[PDB]
C-alpha cells in the first residue's frame, strides 16, 4: 500500500494583520505589514464556533514567548459572524469573518499602526503514510502527532512532539456545519486542527 | 525539516512576562 | 546514473529575530516581527565553532547593502556555548545556542523593539545532479557554486557565482565533533555551507 491515508480534517486559525502605514503631503505607502496565523483555543472552537457558528474579534495566542493579543480595528471583543468564502474552483468548503482589512485612519506626517483579526475555517484533507506518526494538511502545514492518538483504548502510546495541554479530546461530538463523534483537538503554533 | 525548525531549535510553551 | 550526488555539508547561521512590541493598558501585541539568518563569517566558524565550540552574541553580516550588526538581547558580545537542539524523529544533528525568544520590558502606551541571535549549526544532506555545477542542502536553499570547486588541482575551473572573498578552502582541518580532510567553506547570502 503506497497510498498515505487519507482522512478529513478541519483547520481553524485567525489572519492576524497588522500593517504600518506612513501618510504623506499627497500620498499614502505601506511601512511595514506583518502576518501571522493565530491558533483558536479549545474553548472558542467548542463554545463559540461549534455552539454558535462565530468567532471572537480578538486573537490571544503566544508567538515568540510571550502572550500577544490582537484586536480587530483595535475595538473591543464581539462575536462576529462566520459566513462562506468566496467561490473557487476545485476548493473544499471555508468560511471567514473578516473580507476587507483594516488600515488607520490618514493623519499627515505620522505613522499609525492598523490591526486585522479575521477569523479563518477550512475543511482540509489530511495525508499520513506509514508509520503514520504525523500527518499533513491540504495547505502543506505538517502536524507532528499520529492521527490516531487520543487518550481512550491504548492511544496514548501513538507518538507525539506537542505538550499534553496543547491536545484535547471530546467524547459525543457534535458538528455544526456552519450523530455523535468523537472529535480529537490540537493547537499548533499556528493553527487549530480538529479531526 | 523546515517546519520542525520551531520545535527543534526554540521554545513553543514557555512564556515570559514582565 | 540518475541518482544525485548526495555528500554530507554543515550549515552555520544565526536566526536574528527582532520583535516590536506595544504595550497597552491591559494587553500586549506584536506591531510587527523581522526574521532572518545571517550568517557566520569564517573567523567565527574556524576559530570559535570548530575551535572552542562557541558561537558569538552578536550577528554582523551585509543585507541589502548595509553592514547590519545584530546583539542578543541588546547586550554585549558574548561567547555561548552551544548545546543539542531538541529531539525530532527522522532529522540530522543539530545544535543551538538560545531557546528563548527576547522581548522587551513591558512599559505602557510605548513601542520596544526587542533583538534575537541564536546561533545554528546543523549537519545538512547536500544533492547534486550533472553538470555538477551547484548544489542544494537538506533545508531547500540553493548553493549556485559546484560541490567540487577549490584552489587546488584545476578545481578553480569549476562553476562559481559567488565573490572570490566569498569562499575560504582550509587544509588539514580537524572537525570538532560537538584524521584531517580538506574543508571548503562558502559564506551564502543568507548561510554558511562546510562541506
Amino acid at each position: 500500500n503506497i497510498a498515505p491515508y487519507k482522512f478529513k480534517a478541519t483547520m481553524y486559525y485567525k489572519d492576524v494583520t497588522v500593517s504600518q502605514v506612513w501618510f504623506g503631503h499627497r500620498y499614502s505607502q505601506f511601512m511595514g505589514i506583518f502576518e501571522d496565523r493565530a491558533p483558536v483555543p479549545f474553548e472558542e472552537v467548542i463554545d463559540k464556533i461549534n455552539a454558535k457558528g462565530v468567532c471572537r474579534s480578538t486573537a490571544k495566542y503566544v508567538r515568540n514567548n510571550l502572550e500577544t493579543t490582537a484586536f480587530h480595528r483595535d475595538d473591543h471583543e464581539t462575536d462576529m459572524e462566520l459566513k462562506p468564502a468566496n467561490a473557487a474552483t476545485r476548493t473544499s468548503r471555508g468560511w471567514h469573518t473578516t473580507d476587507l482589512k483594516y488600515n488607520p485612519s490618514r493623519v499627515e506626517a505620522f505613522h499609525r499602526y492598523g490591526t486585522t483579526v479575521n477569523c479563518i475555517v477550512e475543511e482540509v484533507d489530511a495525508r499520513s503514510v506509514y508509520p503514520y506518526d504525523e500527518f499533513v494538511l491540504a495547505t502543506g502545514d505538517f502536524v507532528y502527532m499520529s492521527p490516531f492518538y487520543g487518550y481512550r483504548e491504548g492511544s496514548h502510546t501513538e507518538h507525539t512532539s506537542y505538550a499534553a495541554d496543547r491536545f484535547k479530546q471530546v467524547d459525543g461530538f457534535y458538528a455544526r456545519d456552519l450523530a455523535p463523534t468523537t472529535r480529537n483537538l490540537l493547537t499548533t503554533p499556528k493553527f487549530t486542527v480538529a479531526w | 525539516r523546515n517546519q520542525l525548525h520551531d520545535l527543534r531549535f526554540a521554545d513553543i510553551d514557555t512564556v515570559i512576562h514582565a
